[PDB]
């Protein structure tokens, strides 16, 4: 999965 | 609410304790209590609120993905019929997840967003609104899917417009927003080109502004920039 | 109970799904439901029950230890007075922990133990009884501390007597029991010599019986033996 | 902390 903050 | 009788400062103090103990459900309940006192949140308090719910829903999403994968496999050719249990349990986890998103969205609507006048607060709350509609969209399959996706897009877009007018390109909130909206485009809106363009332009405009920063601000900004780069590397 | 309307097999199926999703609270609630159907548990079902509650209370214990440490520091000379919040939150986590122990002990008393006639089931349930009294003892500070400690010791001792008569020295249940009772001695009963003697003798008697085992039984037994060795290395 | 199972 892609990085989110 | 069960937190109605506790002091605001006591709720914030316990949220911090719950964070240290990695008790994120507790943290979230404390921060919900604090929001419901009706006063605006400081920068630190906004971060506690986001950390708490990010962790709770993050766990739920991971669980949902495990269960959904199992359920998909069950619906493959050759798979032996095991009854309604996998669907029922995926639905249970989904409903809980939706419940938490609805809670967070509830707090933002009543009345965090309408009272947020500074760029750093308003952009932050609108980014959260985008995020929790994005999580709802991840599990959405019915008549409202399109409207959920658009509710995410609309919140992210308003946050984006403010961030571009009112914040420097290296602002960690602006960066975080761009990172997540870019993921929205890739994973939810079926717009990988938009996702890539956004991540790239955000990265480059930040790079060109790093010279204005102190050592500590540089560290903060570059951390999030590396996450944009990580996503670009994944997608290209 | 909220699980009263669900099929026994459905509860077991969902417990396994909850395990895969690392949803241990759910797992535990499913297994409690299954126990409350009133039928005896198979070997697999006993393990699901123990895994679930071990994980739930394990999390609680870690959180309790964080909070207790913070609370101790607050009561040190020079520490600024921060109010009742740290004690209140430690107490909250403690009460929840005690609640879960009481639930598990409830299940064993009504009526898992009294129906357990084979060594592998009875030793297992008595070991669990020892364990959940040991967790209660970890947080106990009042008039009942001694009786809680003795309730742990009594359960562990009965399990030990059965295990020595009815199981080979390499039996993983016998090994697991000895491992935990040895920790009981070290950490709860202030008997480090007994803890060490137990771990050592258990290890040595197992070593001498490994020759009787298959490759797979050897793997299982030696795994737990290494945990005895790890504890001995910690203590000597 | 010591190992238990
Ligand atoms: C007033 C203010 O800016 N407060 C907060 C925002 C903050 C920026 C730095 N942060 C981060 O780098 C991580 N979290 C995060 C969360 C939300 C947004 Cl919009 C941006 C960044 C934490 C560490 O891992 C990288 C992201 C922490 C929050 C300071
Ligand atoms: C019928 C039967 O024996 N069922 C279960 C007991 C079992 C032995 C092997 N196990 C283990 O080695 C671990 N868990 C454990 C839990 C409780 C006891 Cl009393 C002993 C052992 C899991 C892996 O890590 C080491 C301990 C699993 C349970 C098979
Ligand atoms: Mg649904
Ligand atoms: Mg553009
Ligand atoms: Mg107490
Ligand atoms: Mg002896």
């Amino acid at each position: 999965f892609p990085a989110t903050v | 609410g069960a937190m109605g009788s506790m002091e605001r400062a006591s709720l914030i103090q316990k949220a911090k304790l719950a964070e240290q103990a990695e008790r994120y459900e507790d943290m979230a309940a404390f921060m919900k209590g604090a929001v419901e006192k009706g006063e605006e949140l400081s920068c630190e308090e906004r971060n506690l609120l986001s950390v708490a719910y990010k962790n709770v829903v993050g766990g739920q999403r991971a669980a949902w993905r495990v269960l959904s994968s199992i359920e998909q496999k069950s619906n493959e050719e050759g798979s032996e019929e095991k009854g309604p249990e996998v669907r029922e349990y995926r639905e249970k986890v989904e409903t809980e997840l939706q419940g938490v998103c609805d809670t967070v969205l509830g707090l933002l609507d009543s009345h965090l967003i309408k009272e947020a006048g500074d760029a750093e607060s308003r952009v932050f709350y609108l980014k959260m609104k985008g995020d929790y509609y994005r999580y709802l969209a991840e599990v959405a399959t019915g008549d409202d899917k399109k409207r959920i996706i658009d509710s995410a897009r609309s919140a992210y877009q308003e946050a984006m417009d403010i961030s571009k007018k009112e914040m420097p390109p290296t602002n960690p909130i602006r960066l975080g927003l761009a990172l997540n909206f870019s993921v929205f485009h890739y994973e939810i809106a079926n717009s990988p080109e938009e996702a890539i363009s956004l991540a790239k332009t955000t990265f480059d405009e930040a790079m060109a502004d790093l010279h204005t920063l102190s050592e500590d601000s540089y560290k903060d900004s570059t951390l999030i920039m590396q996450l944009l780069r990580d996503n670009l590397t994944l997608w290209t």
